């Protein structure tokens, strides 16, 4: 029985105290939906979870499936629900790197050992690193932002940096 | 005479879904 | 008189099978 | 009159535990 | 108002959960005094009853498997009990239990059968029974306690349908008396 989709709306990156809705969606008219959070082993017999205000304890991995007749579906793609604004924003700078590359430095006061950088748009481009140094091969002009976090709590992220407006030649 | 007694409780629910890998 | 009402719901079902490796 | 029919099934059980490594 | 779920009952097989074919066994669900209704069920089937006790006068192959129970207070259902594993023994001819001692605190025990079973279970009598498990017949027990050892063979296909128990083997580790 084919897998349903699991979406977080408006985003799976959710600032603390801001809203998010998790929606499980399979074929229409099925008997029952099951939505679960993996770390806590707490789940519901409903397709939709509205989170009115995001908390650190709600961040983590979610999945869902549906039941029709007695049979269960394959589970959804894991939904990575991240709480942002848990820490002070980092500050983002950019320099030329090796060859046709741009090196973005995601600066942070704390000892963080994970960094995620993105360019606004459709589609978004994402880049990950453990060093606060993210090289980007053939980068595009755009509005870049970085998030810093710890690998011991990988779903609690900082506030996003201020945007860096990059132009590349 | 009056109505009937309420029936017995229903059967156990089915299994949950297979767990995560 | 008429038949009695349907009984209350059954208990929650058991755990699902374990996940693959 | 007669006693009622059995109630509806209970809700599905908890998810299965995580698989081995 | 209520602080949480109603605690689970116990589920017990007496005299034992290892029941030879045709021998009796009693499954008793037990919750707190004053319970409205018990529900005893067999897993992976639609068999259940609305009574605390199930007396099986003669064990059958079809009655082996996993069992649980819960109770009700009004419309509210308790947590489920720990799953009882009801095993039919004497379903296959018994194995032959030997032991080669290995000079390093441990003992290797052979639970041999003219059969192709991929599961073996070895136990020692005495209050906490010391159970041991394996995919192969040769099981190695470390720091083995003196006592009466028996073994069982079964297939993972039907993991509640066990052989008859082997004839006992008396292990005596020397220098551990109460003298
Ligand atoms: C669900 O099951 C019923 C038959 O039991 C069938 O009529 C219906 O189309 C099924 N739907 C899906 C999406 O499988
Ligand atoms: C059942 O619940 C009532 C309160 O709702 C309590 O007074 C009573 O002792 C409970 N008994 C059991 C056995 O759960
Ligand atoms: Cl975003």
């Amino acid at each position: 029985l084919p897998k349903p989709s699991l979406q977080a709306l408006p985003s799976s990156l959710v600032p603390l105290e801001k809203p998010v809705t998790l929606r499980c969606q399979g074929p229409p008219g099925v008997d029952l939906y099951r939505l679960e959070k993996l770390s806590s082993s707490r789940y519901q017999d409903q397709a939709v979870l509205f989170i009115p205000a995001m908390k650190r304890s709600l961040a983590g991995r979610y999945r869902c499936s549906y039941q029709n007749g007695s049979l269960w579906s394959l589970p959804s793609d894991q939904l990575e629900l991240v709480a942002t604004g848990v820490f002070a924003k980092p500050s983002l700078s950019a320099q030329p790197g090796s060859g046709g590359d741009v090196t973005l430095q995601c600066q942070t006061r704390y000892g963080f050992d994970q960094f995620a950088l993105y360019k606004e748009g459709d589609p978004e481009r994402w880049y990950r690193a453990s060093f606060p140094i993210i090289t980007v091969t053939a980068a595009h002009s755009g509005t870049y932002r970085c998030y810093s976090f710890s690998s011991r709590d990988p779903y609690l992220w900082s506030a996003p940096s201020d945007p860096l407006e990059l132009v590349v030649t | 005479g009056p109505p009937g007694p309420p029936g017995p409780p229903g059967p156990p629910g089915p299994p949950g879904p297979p767990g995560p890998p």
